[PDB]
């Protein structure tokens, strides 16, 4: 939900949301830094 | 009370942050 508000263009959601987006990932998720960036990658691909 | 709410969620957000660069 927290990428759709700003998902604007596909997924638009720019870098500072992607840092963002990554570092909740990496916070409530407890993922891995690395596949924070990969959510954050397939959070792009199911944005479009 | 709402505007109360939304203000809560940036400060979380702030304070989330902050703890994450400390």
């Amino acid at each position: 939900a927290f990428g759709h508000k700003y998902s604007e263009e596909g997924g638009l959601i720019n870098e500072s949301l992607r840092d963002q987006l990554l570092v909740t990932i990496q916070k409530t998720f407890t993922y891995t830094r690395t596949q924070a960036q990969h959510l954050f990658i397939i959070l792009m691909e199911c944005m479009k | 009370l709402e505007e109360v709410n939304e203000r809560e969620h940036s400060m979380k957000a702030s304070l989330q942050t902050v703890d994450i660069r400390l």
